[PDB]
């Protein structure tokens, strides 16, 4: 029997830095 | 066991399947979703070309481990 | 009405530029008066970790035609590449990138770098595109890892 | 450029390269542009089609080779691998770009090559290749039994 | 239209770092960023768009970069 899990990115963001200031 | 297939779209798929069931139906599973088919793709672990016949068991697959995608192809 | 061919390209450079395999370029080229030109990109692929090609980027042109993506591209290394399924003249012979055969047009640019980079470790040596690499290959592979390696690391980044 | 040659070329056949004359070597040589391998190939397998064991044609047509070749190599500039690659690709042992119809009798073109390949004017670099490939699995030379092997040994000797 | 756009940064082992970063903000504020997050030095590492090599001075206008571009980050050691 198989079973959907999930779908993502295979690189997805790790973060987010914000460089506007 | 959870087994991730990562495909050449930038997208991993993640499926829960047990330790001793053949990874022809998984193949099926992923190809259905992406509306794919079997002969223009083919399937990988760590290197080495699955046989639809394999389950994880002899291929000591364990938890979240990565089932790669690739275009079948040939040089000539 | 080839511009269903420029619709796809540009297409194809959106999606790259967000999202393409790492140590790998694709680039389109610039006509005389600085515009796109989406029917010549500039390409390079990186030699596969744990292969003899490792370390080496290896340069390659790709040509669309204008009934893309009906037809396949022609992709050609710049220079040409020692290599058994790689004509003298550069042009790789993959059975992806022949309407006749492999080729479809979803098909992804990605897809045919990443095809032609497996390809690199991966000769089929049945079917020669060239006699040089196929001669080596066969009589002497000792030769041939070093001309790989001296290959890769000529065109190192 | 002589009309006797020029249809020898168009139609070869050994009674045409024989009443050609003791020049025949010479004078296929001139009308032959020995700057463009592809033109070179197809001269030598046009001469070497009309191969025959028999003593005079045998001459005539090795003759012709060897007035063929050495006029070609001789020129700096003249690409050997390319002679040697487009002729694999005619002679059908080797897939071409342009989809190249291969010749369809191989026993002349194995004999010349023999023959060629013991002379002193033919470029010894070549010679690992054409071994690769006549001894590459190939349905043609599986017919030419006799060419082929005895190609093989002179390409083994010494 | 916006002052600003987000950059990503890509490494080998599949890692991606995403940056907001004003259209003619010199990019040495991003790789200095990068180098903090990962712990790294400047020299330790190359950051490449399209192919080419960015330098200090070189800002996201002069590139001609876009919206959602990501950068590739390559370490530069070797073993021996």
């Amino acid at each position: 029997d198989i079973q959907f899990v999930s779908e993502g990115p295979l690189r997805p963001v790790l973060e987010y830095i914000d460089l506007v200031s | 066991i959870n087994l991730k297939v990562a495909g050449q779209d930038g997208s991993v798929v993640q499926f829960k399947i047990k330790r001793h069931t053949p990874l022809s139906k998984l193949m099926k599973a992923y190809c259905e979703r992406q509306g794919l088919s079997m002969r223009q793709i083919r399937f990988r672990f760590d290197g080495q070309p699955i046989n639809e016949t394999d389950t994880p068991a002899q291929l000591e697959m364990e938890d979240e481990d990565t089932i790669d995608v690739f275009q079948q192809q040939t040089g000539g | 009405m080839s511009g269903i061919a420029l619709s796809r390209l540009a297409q194809e450079r959106r999606a790259w530029r967000k999202d393409h395999p790492f140590g790998f370029v694709a680039v389109p080229t610039k006509n005389p008066d600085g515009t796109m030109n989406l029917m010549n990109w500039e390409c390079a692929i990186p030699g596969k970790k744990g292969t003899p090609w490792e370390g080496g980027l290896f340069k390659l042109r790709m040509l669309f035609k204008d009934d893309y993506p009906s037809s396949p591209p022609k992709c050609k290394f710049e220079p040409p590449l020692f290599h058994p399924n790689v004509y003298p003249s550069g042009t790789v012979c993959l059975s992806i990138l022949e309407e006749d055969k492999d080729w479809r047009p979803a098909i992804t640019i990605k897809q045919i770098l990443l095809g032609i980079q497996e390809l690199l470790n991966e000769p089929n040596i049945q079917d020669p595109a060239q006699a040089e690499a196929y001669t080596i290959y066969c009589q002497n592979r000792v030769e041939y890892e070093k001309r790989v390696r001296a290959q890769a690391k000529k065109f190192a980044p | 450029p002589p009309a006797d040659v020029s249809t020898f070329l168009a139609f070869p056949s050994p009674e045409k390269l024989l009443r050609l004359g003791p020049k025949s070597s010479v004078l296929i040589a001139q009308q032959t542009d020995t700057s463009d391998p592809e033109k070179v190939v197809s001269a030598f397998l046009k001469v070497s089609s009309v191969f025959k064991d028999e003593a005079t044609v045998r001459m005539a047509v090795q003759d012709a080779v060897d007035a063929l070749m050495q006029k070609a190599f001789n020129s700096s500039s003249f690409n050997s691998n390319t002679f040697l690659t487009r002729l694999l690709v005619h002679m059908g042992l080797l897939k071409s770009e342009d989809k190249v119809k291969a010749i369809a009798n191989l026993y002349g073109p194995l004999m010349a090559l023999n023959h060629m390949v013991q002379q002193d004017y033919f470029p010894k670099a070549l010679a690992p290749l054409l071994l690769a490939f006549v001894t590459k699995p190939n349905s043609a030379l599986e017919s030419c039994s006799f060419a082929r092997h005895s190609l093989l040994q002179t390409l083994y000797k010494v």
